[PDB]
């Protein structure tokens, strides 16, 4: 368990070192590897259904995930209408886990996602 | 310590003040040190030689670098690659021509070498003269001898022709043919290779390059329905070509290949969907319901699909009214096999030409695969994947879904012939006496372990291709171990662990669930058989299971089971504990096991005795059983045993209880009749 | 405002909090406004009007947070478990009539919650006096950078507001009210179209679609009129 | 015939290459889809089909601010069954002129004739809380009274709290009468 919880701190490090650099496709290939965020709609169940078998310090880089994952995601979606639908799947089942998620996190967090929602919308 | 470095280049620096010649402390100075290395080691002049030519080479001095490299091979205390920096030199400069041929006679494999020769031959054939010699020594060298032909109109054509119509399996000789037609003017095997090549392909890019449902291996499938396509329109294989008979099997793989697909599309883009595996068991129906080619390597190919397509087209719909449902309604002249088409090959293949729309289907009808079909395929299948646990795994967990424990005792002595089928004593933890029922019942328990984990999508095994690993890392180590054992400073650890632990000896770290499993299935397979040296080991190994579990049955008085804190082979939870309620059924079946096992050599005695114990129907059975086997013609008054015994079956069959291995319908209707008429 | 400059939620609840209840009734010397016009200072007035935009600001997101995770609190289905038994078949029956009444009882929790909430937003959109963010007394000296700070409050915080409303009414489905948002918007008396730009509107002009989306095929005109 | 055949299925590729062998064949397609507008290209490549679509939502979604006010203030002009309606249209038109890329002087322009409009719509607006009551007209949903109502309305002996600022209401409602 500690193991594997390293394991997800080193992941975490490296995906946080693409997303500082701006690799957006790195980051969403790494956010699909480490498979704790819902990614589809029908995955927040799995997703929410795993979350309580993780350590505190997961619940302590989740928000800051979350928020790069949907921020990752709306950038996905300005360089496709800048050059969508499945964009917008995933804006919704982030939207999905965050709100079912069993993780009160701060409300301004829930609020940018949603206006990142919104200007996908 | 670079200081300690440091102070050895002192040291070297002094000892070449002192040993004033220092060559060899010349280039270990240069050697612990670019700029002043290369220096150095020029002072200095392998090592000396390699590094100034390395650096003169690429810093373009090929003349240099040649005067090194021969100065080095004229000495030759040791030397070996200067031939080719004297050769590559002499060509950038009649000259290059001897080097090039001494290159050739020290490795006529030398593709490069013949270049450049043929380079100097045109800036001076003979080349085709070095490659007649090369061809002279390694005859089967087809790239020698198209090498040869480019050197050389009759003798060009010919050895190109040859060799191309000797493999075919690269366009190189081909290309070479054609040009050299063209330059002097101004099959089937090929198609067979194309065939056999784009399957393996198709299946490497499927299963282990693993395709997200993605272009990777949809473009390999488009390339595959392509040369379909194209093998049909072209080669409509009458009946002596045996390209009839590889295309009939290659259409069968193929509409298998589609059905992995679109399975991996469902659960890449979510999970096996209901919309996805309808037209996927057309396309394992349309591989199953194909005629068996009646060579090996076919025979062997229709064997693992048709094995393959009818487990999956019995996990597809274990439940009837699919197959035909599907039949009807998924296939049609042009609306089924375009919806079937369209979820392949995406708007790139159309529909009238280069599809699937010119192969018929509406041949094929309702025929589910049959139980013993499928068993004899499964043996089949058994030749092509030997000693995978993946395999063996994947068709263990596909029979048990089928309800039925598979015949592991015929895969077994189909894998391996001559492991023996008991050993003489299970006291004994030794390593080089591996038992037919030792491995069956590793089988049998990691096939459980397995489904208990997948149980913690309406395919459940997830064909061999694109499913994850099915046992555990421990039980893996175990049969690549044992497997090398058998099929021979051997580190049998593992071995020698897991022996006592299935032998179920002093100390193991399974509890009973294991062990029950294990006895059960051990009674039922050694009780169908009919030969008595059989019957006699089997029903003593689940004795055996069952007393080894007697005692452990024994510590569940509110206490802990077996204290493992970490699991040596086989630890789950929330299965295994056995209520003290069970404990009474498990002590009646040990009873029925002694009594069976005292029965099935001829203590016909004791074992009356021991089953007037048990008060279950199968006791009464047995019982009646032994007294008729006992007084066909010996006394009248043992009859009143068997009335009073079946009546009491009588009373427990109104019930309608079908505990017996054999039905009421049957036994009730025996005794009946020879009660009545002796009566 | 130092603290809205970043949006921390639990630093400005404190700075807010931990204040008095009774500092503007004991700061309020004169009552008799005739007398509190002169005793009430061009900084003291706009102070007590900054806490006072201070606590509907924060009203107005603690009501949004309680609501969001009201939203996504909504219960799920019962377990379907493929040819069940007898007693599958009456559990799983029981677990729906259960389930019929706990979403009954949470769209009942969302009625109220969306009221509420929506209530306190549209407050905080149309602050009484003069608007939210901005001082009533103009007889002020220079106070240019915490008049930039309120600026700054407006402009980052009237769009928010007005994405959150939509948000809520699209989650409440309520449609036509959030179409209304472009009056809200356009209305000369707050003149909410100066604190939002073309980004903005922009974006509020397709949550616009969506929401006329919705309403037309709830059978409404896209006004929310009947076709 | 050929442009139902590509359109009944997924062949884009096939219409392309009718397309690609036709003269004028660009203009001929662009005025097939504007023909078969809701028959051939419909949403229901999606944003291709929907860029491909050549009217105040569908301007605002084409995104000609401009060309929406303008439909906008022409609907608000016609809009006179609902003051509410009329009032909402005229805010529809204020934003899209706003959102617009209008040069200076033409959004002036605009504006000064939305600042006219609105001090023709901002007289009815002041019906008075007690005088609504009066009439026991709805809170919104009177028709969009006319100058000559408003100023009726706002000189009737109902309206009890007749001030000078009704008065000077019912003066000033007098330059959009018309005809006098």
């Amino acid at each position: 368990s500690i193991n594997s919880t390293f394991y997800l701190l080193l992941d975490l490090i490296t995906f946080f070192d693409e997303y500082h650099a701006g690799h957006i496709d790195l980051s969403f290939d790494v956010i699909e590897r480490l498979k704790l965020v819902p990614l589809s709609q029908d995955s927040v169940e799995e997703r929410v259904a795993a979350f309580r078998n993780f350590s505190d310090e997961i619940r302590h880089n989740l928000s800051e995930i979350l928020l790069a994952t949907m921020n990752i995601l709306f950038t996905q979606y300005k360089r496709l209408k800048g050059s969508d639908s499945v964009l917008r799947s995933q804006a919704r089942a982030l939207i999905t886990f965050a709100g079912m998620i069993p993780y009160r996190m701060s409300g301004d967090t829930n609020a940018r996602l949603v206006q990142m929602e919104v200007l996908m919308n | 310590s670079k200081a300690e470095i440091q102070r050895y280049v002192e040291n070297a620096q002094n000892s070449a003040s002192s040993p004033r010649e220092k060559s060899m402390k010349g280039f270990l100075f240069a050697r612990l040190y670019y700029e002043l290395a290369k220096r150095s080691v020029s002072s200095y002049i392998p090592k000396a030689h390699r590094f100034l030519g390395q650096l003169f080479e690429i810093e373009g001095n090929v003349e240099k670098a040649v005067g090194c490299y021969k100065r080095s091979l004229e000495l030759n205390p040791t030397q070996k690659d200067l031939t080719l920096r004297i050769a590559e030199l002499i060509c950038t400069l009649g000259r290059a021509e001897y080097w090039v041929e001494r290159a050739s006679k020290l490795f006529p494999g030398s593709p490069e070498i013949y270049r450049l020769k043929e380079q100097l031959l045109s800036s001076q054939w003979n080349q085709l003269f070095d490659l007649i010699q090369a061809e002279l020594f390694a005859r089967p060298n087809d790239v020698y001898v198209n090498l040869k032909l480019v050197d050389l109109r009759l003798e060009e054509a010919v050895l190109h022709c040859l060799k191309p119509e000797r493999r075919a399996l690269r366009t190189d000789i081909e290309w070479c043919s054609c040009v050299v037609r063209v330059f002097k003017e101004y099959n089937t095997n090929m198609r067979m290779i194309t065939k056999e090549l784009l399957l393996a392909q198709c299946d490497v890019v499927f299963l282990t390059l693993s395709k997200k449902d993605v272009q990777k291996s949809k473009e390999a499938l488009e390339r595959f329905d392509q040369a379909l396509l194209s093998v049909k329109q072209s080669v409509s294989g009458t009946d002596a070509s045996d390209l009839s008979v590889t295309f009939y099997e290659m259409r069968g793989h193929y509409y298998m290949h589609a059905g992995t697909l679109l399975l991996k599309m469902a659960q890449s883009c979510e999970v096996q969907w209901k919309a996805l595996i309808e037209p996927a068991a057309l396309c394992y129906l349309l591989a199953y319901q194909v005629p068996k080619p009646k060579q090996g390597f076919l025979e062997e190919l229709a064997f693992d699909r048709q094995s393959k397509s009818g487990h999956l087209l019995l996990t597809l719909s274990h439940g009837k009214q699919n197959f035909i449902s599907e039949i009807i309604e998924t296939f049609a002249n042009q609306c089924g096999q375009s919806i079937l088409l369209k979820f392949l090959f995406e708007d790139n293949l159309s529909m009238q030409d280069s599809f699937m729309g010119s192969d018929d289907i509406s041949y094929v009808e309702n025929r589910v695969p049959d139980l013993s079909e499928l068993s004899q395929h499964d043996n089949g299948s058994l030749r092509i994947h030997n000693g995978d646990l993946q395999h063996l795994t994947w068709l263990g967990l596909q029979w048990h879904f089928l309800s039925t424990l598979p015949p592991l005792r015929k895969w077994l002595k189909q894998i391996f012939p001559r492991v023996p089928q008991e050993t003489s004593r299970l006291e004994s933890n030794i390593p080089e006496s591996i038992c037919l029922l030792d491995l069956e019942v590793f089988l049998l328990a990691v096939v459980q372990t397995s489904y208990l984990q997948l149980q913690d999508n309406r395919p459940r095994c997830l064909p061999l291709p694109i499913c994850k690993q099915l046992f555990t890392d421990r039980q893996r180590s175990w049969w690549d171990a044992v497997y090398s054992l058998i099929t021979k400073a051997k580190l049998r650890s593992v071995i020698q662990h897991d022996l006592t632990t299935l032998r179920a000896q002093e100390k193991h770290g399974l509890q009973p669930a294991v062990l029950v499993n294990w006895a059960r299935g051990l009674h039922k397979t050694g009780y169908s058989l009919n030969s008595f040296y059989d019957q006699k080991e089997y029903m003593g190994r689940c004795v055996h299971y069952w007393k080894k579990l007697l005692p452990l049955l024994d510590l569940v008085k509110q206490k802990k089971s077996i204290p493992e804190p970490v699991d040596p082979l086989f630890k789950h939870f929330h299965n295994k504990d056995i209520k003290v309620s069970e404990v009474k059924d498990l002590e009646d079946e040990a009873c029925i096991a002694f009594a069976t096992l005292d029965l099935v050599d001829g203590k016909t005695e004791d074992a009356i005795i021991a089953f007037e114990s048990v008060k279950n129907v199968v006791a009464y059975w047995n019982l009646a059983l032994i007294y008729q086997r006992k007084a066909e013609e010996i006394e009248n008054d043992c009859l009143p045993a068997e009335e009073q015994e079946e009546f009491q079956e009588c009373l427990l069959k109104c019930k309608g209880f079908l505990k017996m291995i054999c039905d009421e319908y049957s036994a009730y209707p025996s005794i009946a009749t020879s009660l009545p008429v002796p009566v | 405002r130092k603290f809205l400059a970043s949006k921390k939620h639990e630093a400005a609840k404190e700075v807010f909090a931990k204040i008095p209840q009774d500092s503007i009734a004991e700061i309020y010397s004169q009552w008799e406004e005739q007398a509190m016009d002169s005793a009430l200072p061009a900084e003291d007035d706009n102070a007590i009007r900054e806490h006072l935009c201070i606590r509907a600001y924060l009203e107005s997101h603690e009501a949004f947070n309680e609501w969001f995770k009201h939203i996504n609190s909504p219960p799920q289905k019962p377990t379907l478990v493929g040819q069940a038994s007898f007693t599958e078949k009456v559990a799983h029956e029981h677990k729906e009539k259960k389930y019929e009444m706990d979403f009954g009882i949470w769209k009942g929790h969302l009625d109220a919650l969306t009221s509420d909430v929506k209530e306190k937003i549209y407050n905080v959109l149309l602050f009484v006096d003069g608007g939210w963010m901005v001082d009533v007394r103009e007889d002020t000296e220079e106070d240019p950078e915490r008049s930039h700070q309120m600026v700054l409050l407006r402009r980052l915080c009237l769009p928010m507001m007005c994405f959150l409303l939509h948000t809520v009414l699209h989650n409440t489905k309520q449609y036509k009210d959030c179409l209304r948002l472009a009056d809200i918007v356009s209305s000369e008396n707050q003149k909410l179209y100066t604190v939002f730009s073309k980004t903005e509107m922009r974006n509020l002009l397709q949550k616009l679609r969506e929401s006329s989306l919705m309403l037309l095929d709830l059978q409404l005109d896209p006004l929310g009129y009947e076709i | 015939l050929v442009q139902i055949c590509e359109m009944t299925d997924n062949q884009s590729r096939l219409q392309r290459y009718m397309t690609l062998f036709a003269e004028q064949n660009f203009s001929d397609f662009l005025f097939r889809w504007y023909l078969e507008k809701g028959k051939r290209g419909k949403l229901l490549g999606q944003l291709a089909a929907f860029l491909q679509a050549h009217s105040w939502l569908h301007e605002l979604n084409s995104q000609e601010f401009e060309k929406a006010h303008r439909t906008l203030q022409t609907l608000a002009n016609m809009e006179t069954r609902y003051f509410c309606k009329k009032k909402t249209l005229l805010g529809l038109s204020k934003l899209a002129a706003l959102a617009s890329d209008f040069q200076e002087d033409v959004l002036q322009e605009k504006v000064e004739e939305i600042a006219e409009q609105e001090h023709f719509l901002l007289h009815q607006e002041t019906l008075p809380k007690k005088l609504l009551e009066e009439k026991q007209l709805d809170l919104n949903a009177m028709p969009v009274l006319a100058p000559f109502q408003l100023i009726q309305l706002y000189v009737c002996e109902e309206n009890k709290r007749a001030n000078e600022n009704d008065f000077m209401k019912a003066l000033d409602l007098l330059e959009y009468i018309g005809d006098d």
